[PDB]
Protein backbone atom coordinates (compact mmCIF):
# COMPACT_ATOMS: atom_id res chain seq x y z
CA UNK A 1 0.00 0.00 0.00
CA UNK A 2 0.87 3.14 -1.21
CA UNK A 3 0.10 6.80 0.65
CA UNK A 4 0.71 10.16 2.37
CA UNK A 5 3.49 10.72 -0.40
CA UNK A 6 3.53 12.36 -4.06
CA UNK A 7 4.03 10.12 -7.26
CA UNK A 8 5.86 11.55 -10.00
CA UNK A 9 3.40 9.54 -12.75
CA UNK A 10 5.55 11.50 -15.40
CA UNK A 11 8.24 10.36 -14.16
CA UNK A 12 7.80 6.25 -14.39
CA UNK A 13 5.95 6.95 -17.53
CA UNK A 14 9.11 8.35 -19.09
CA UNK A 15 11.09 5.59 -17.33
CA UNK A 16 9.83 2.89 -20.07
CA UNK A 17 11.61 0.26 -18.95
CA UNK A 18 8.17 -1.63 -19.65
CA UNK A 19 6.69 -3.51 -22.47
CA UNK A 20 3.17 -3.27 -21.86
CA UNK A 21 1.58 -0.60 -19.43
CA UNK A 22 -1.86 -0.01 -19.86
CA UNK A 23 -4.69 0.84 -17.31
CA UNK A 24 -8.32 0.03 -18.76
CA UNK A 25 -9.88 2.61 -16.65
CA UNK A 26 -7.55 5.48 -17.38
CA UNK A 27 -5.47 7.17 -19.77
CA UNK A 28 -1.39 7.23 -19.17
CA UNK A 29 -1.54 10.71 -20.19
CA UNK A 30 -4.23 11.72 -17.51
CA UNK A 31 -2.26 10.14 -14.88
CA UNK A 32 0.04 12.83 -13.74
CA UNK A 33 -2.47 15.15 -13.35
CA UNK A 34 -5.07 13.31 -11.55
CA UNK A 35 -4.99 12.48 -8.17
CA UNK A 36 -5.82 9.17 -6.08
CA UNK A 37 -6.94 7.78 -2.26
CA UNK A 38 -5.68 4.63 -2.11
CA UNK A 39 -2.79 2.69 -4.28
CA UNK A 40 -2.45 -1.00 -3.92
CA UNK A 41 0.78 -2.55 -5.96
CA UNK A 42 0.25 -6.36 -6.39
CA UNK A 43 3.45 -8.08 -7.90
CA UNK A 44 4.12 -11.17 -8.85
CA UNK A 45 5.05 -13.44 -12.37
CA UNK A 46 3.17 -14.93 -14.46
CA UNK A 47 3.71 -16.32 -17.83
CA UNK A 48 3.76 -14.63 -21.56
CA UNK A 49 0.85 -16.64 -22.89
CA UNK B 1 6.13 -0.15 -32.73
CA UNK B 2 3.97 -1.90 -34.76
CA UNK B 3 1.30 -1.37 -32.18
CA UNK B 4 2.15 1.92 -31.59
CA UNK B 5 2.13 3.14 -35.28
CA UNK B 6 -1.63 3.25 -35.26
CA UNK B 7 -4.69 5.50 -34.99
CA UNK B 8 -5.14 5.54 -31.46
CA UNK B 9 -1.96 3.84 -30.33
CA UNK B 10 0.58 5.17 -28.14
CA UNK B 11 4.46 4.69 -27.01
CA UNK B 12 7.76 5.93 -26.52
CA UNK B 13 8.27 6.36 -30.30
CA UNK B 14 5.05 7.13 -31.22
CA UNK B 15 4.10 11.01 -30.05
CA UNK B 16 7.88 11.72 -30.26
CA UNK B 17 8.49 11.04 -34.00
CA UNK B 18 5.56 9.58 -35.84
CA UNK B 19 1.28 10.14 -34.83
CA UNK B 20 -0.74 8.83 -37.25
CA UNK B 21 -4.43 10.61 -36.77
CA UNK B 22 -7.33 8.74 -35.77
CA UNK B 23 -9.58 10.32 -38.65
CA UNK B 24 -7.19 9.11 -41.55
CA UNK B 25 -7.53 6.68 -44.08
CA UNK B 26 -4.94 4.56 -45.71
CA UNK B 27 -2.59 1.41 -45.24
CA UNK B 28 0.68 0.19 -43.22
CA UNK B 29 2.69 -2.22 -43.81
CA UNK B 30 5.79 -3.28 -41.77
CA UNK B 31 7.68 -6.50 -41.98
CA UNK B 32 11.50 -7.79 -41.03
CA UNK B 33 13.93 -6.28 -42.36
CA UNK B 34 16.56 -8.61 -40.03
CA UNK B 35 18.32 -10.25 -42.78
CA UNK B 36 18.61 -7.15 -45.25
CA UNK B 37 19.84 -5.27 -42.89
CA UNK B 38 21.89 -7.69 -41.46
CA UNK B 39 25.73 -6.60 -40.67
CA UNK B 40 24.21 -2.03 -34.92
CA UNK B 41 23.31 0.37 -37.45
CA UNK B 42 23.60 3.70 -36.01
CA UNK B 43 22.93 5.09 -39.03
CA UNK B 44 18.87 5.07 -37.92
CA UNK B 45 17.66 6.89 -35.02
CA UNK B 46 15.31 7.51 -32.52
CA UNK B 47 14.23 11.09 -30.48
Amino acid sequence: RISNCVADYSVLYNSASFSTFKCYGVSPTKLNDLCFTNVYADSFVIRGD
Amino acid sequence: EVRQIAPGQTGKIADYNYKLPDDFTGCVIAWNSNNLDSKGNYNYLYR
